[PDB]
């Protein structure tokens, strides 16, 4: 739903964790490579190797979405219907993916931001991952 | 279950450090507050409204050592996770009739926790071997319905 | 999201299976209650076995309220906000448990309505239930 | 997968009135249909852009008689699904990687179309004995990752 509490919150971090986004979109997306193999298949082209410039490369682009979607909390589906195409129709994402990258998302978030990661800010940041995933696979429902 | 031999070293390795009085009560709170339907089972544990009163429960501080504790039987027992957690999977089937996909959501916030504890010690690598043992737990878990 | 031929799929489905409506409903409940026994967690109150009183009336509830849905597919979380709050607030549905029934309500059509069951009405009423579910759960994101 | 003796019944005396050269192209259509992201594992099928072309595409009909074949085979050995699916589970997970909840979705289109193909005879006690059948074989298949 998206309340204001939630948004206050989801503001906030992203604040902190500012110049470091697209190294965090980097890192999240290693973990998920390694912590979920399946993962791997979407990335046949990649170099799927730990420090690699194509995943450090696209992680800057994952980040720079997730930013766009900050600054636009209230119309999601709006700011993000172009990667809901790319998502659902070329692609062709397998909606249980989404899941499993939100998670190394807030796990790396857990371990770069200790202090701001409180019960409450994780609850918000999950329904924020929840919300933009559900965005990029509207158009399978 | 795998857990290739360098796995179970970055495994236990940081398991040593865990202090399982605090971990257990702050995995099973965050449940709670991040997963909302979790709290039908613990009617009987007073207050969980707020994540506040969530965090402060006496009865979730003390379920939740609990928990870790028996996690810990699993990390000694990996090799058959499944006989160490039978008893344990008649309960959450049979009497509680406890959703199985809650027990992967239990595992992922556990991981949560870890990570929000350790920093950077919790690499991707090490992340990636406990996503390994959490499956494998839940798994051992929902036995009781396969 | 519903498309026009979804809602059309959905309209003129309701409309063949009419009177029977409520029938449906308490078919399906019974057929989640013995599929899936995890779901009479929840209904402690109630004589479960299959031909009973408070099976078949409930059922009837159900099925208005999905009738009340076909009615406006334009605005389904206005429609079924009441039922949103009882379901997430008060009884504290665990959101797989939606899943489960949503299939056992598409058994029952299709055990009912062989003819208008073709693999696009299949799919439509499939995001019916899907839409009628994520409204129902809408207060746990 | 338990399956009291009458289960069993139930379940083997509607399997003798399937027809497996329809019922397996049909189960699969529908997958592809409903559950689009499904259509990235059958890129080398062809045509499967709309419901029409899906459902007349010759490799759809052809490799869902092979599935419906492999679920006659799990059928008569009920009670080693395990061992009976233990070289289809390496290749759905480890050539293929196919996610487990997709086995589950194909499993309940399939009682969709029993249901579909049954009407009343496919009573609310018949569906219930195949749920557990089709839960079992998901169960078999996603072995390779347990
Ligand atoms: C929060 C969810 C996600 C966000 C914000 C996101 C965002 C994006 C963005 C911004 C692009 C770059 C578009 C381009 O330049 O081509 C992209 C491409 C793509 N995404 Fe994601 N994505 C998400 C989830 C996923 C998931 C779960 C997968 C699958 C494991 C995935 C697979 C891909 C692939 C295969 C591409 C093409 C990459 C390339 O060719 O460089 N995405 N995504
Ligand atoms: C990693 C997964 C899990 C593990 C290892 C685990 C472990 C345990 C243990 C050790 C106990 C027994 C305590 C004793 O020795 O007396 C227990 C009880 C129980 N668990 Fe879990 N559990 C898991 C997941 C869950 C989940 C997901 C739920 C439900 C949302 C749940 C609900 C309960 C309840 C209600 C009880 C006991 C009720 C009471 O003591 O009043 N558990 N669990
Ligand atoms: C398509 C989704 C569903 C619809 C449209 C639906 C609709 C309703 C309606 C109309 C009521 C009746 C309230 C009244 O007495 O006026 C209700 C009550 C209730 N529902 Fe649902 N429901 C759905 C899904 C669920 C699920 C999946 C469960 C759990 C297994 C559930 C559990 C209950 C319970 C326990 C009550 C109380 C029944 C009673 O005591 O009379 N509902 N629901
Ligand atoms: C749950 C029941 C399932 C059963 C019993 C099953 C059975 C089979 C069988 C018999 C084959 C052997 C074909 C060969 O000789 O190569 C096969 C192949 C394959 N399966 Fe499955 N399968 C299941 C689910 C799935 C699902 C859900 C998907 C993916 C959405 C899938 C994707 C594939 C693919 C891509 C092949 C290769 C097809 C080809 O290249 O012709 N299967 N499966």
């Amino acid at each position: 739903v998206l309340s204001p509490a939630d948004k206050t919150n989801i503001k906030s971090t992203w604040d902190k964790i500012g110049g470091h986004a697209g190294d965090y979109g980097g890192e999240a997306l290693d973990r998920t490579f390694q912590s979920f193999p399946t993962t791997k298949t979407y990335f046949p082209h990649f170099d799927l190797s730990p420090g690699s410039a194509q995943v450090k490369a696209h992680g800057k682009k994952v980040a720079d979405a997730l930013t766009t979607a900050v600054a636009h909390l209230d119309d999601l589906p709006g700011a993000l219907s172009a990667l809901s195409d790319l998502h659902a129709y070329k692609l062709r994402v397998d909606p249980v993916n989404f899941k499993l990258l939100s998670h190394c998302l807030l796990v790396t978030l857990a371990c770069h931001h200790p202090t701001e990661f409180t019960p409450a800010v994780h609850a918000s940041l999950d329904k924020f991952f929840t919300a933009v995933s559900t965005v990029l696979t509207s158009k399978y429902r | 279950v795998h857990l290739t031999a360098e796995e179970k070293s970055l495994v236990s390795g940081l398991w040593g450090k865990v202090n399982v009085d605090e971990v257990g009560g702050e995995a099973l709170g965050r449940l709670l507050i991040v997963y909302p339907w979790t709290q039908r089972f613990f009617d009987s544990f007073g207050d969980l409204s707020t994540p506040d009163a969530v965090m402060s429960n006496a009865k979730v501080k003390a379920h939740g050592k609990k928990v870790l504790n028996s996690f810990s039987d699993g990390l000694k027992n990996l090799d058959n996770l499944k006989g160490t957690f039978a008893k344990l999977s008649e309960l959450h089937c049979d009497k509680l009739h406890v959703d199985p996909e809650n027990f992967k959501l239990l595992g992922n916030v556990l991981v949560c926790v870890l990570a929000h504890h350790f920093g950077k010690e919790f690499t991707p690598q090490v992340q990636a071997a406990y996503q390994k043992v959490v499956a494998g737990v839940a798994n051992a878990l929902a036995h009781k319905y396969h």
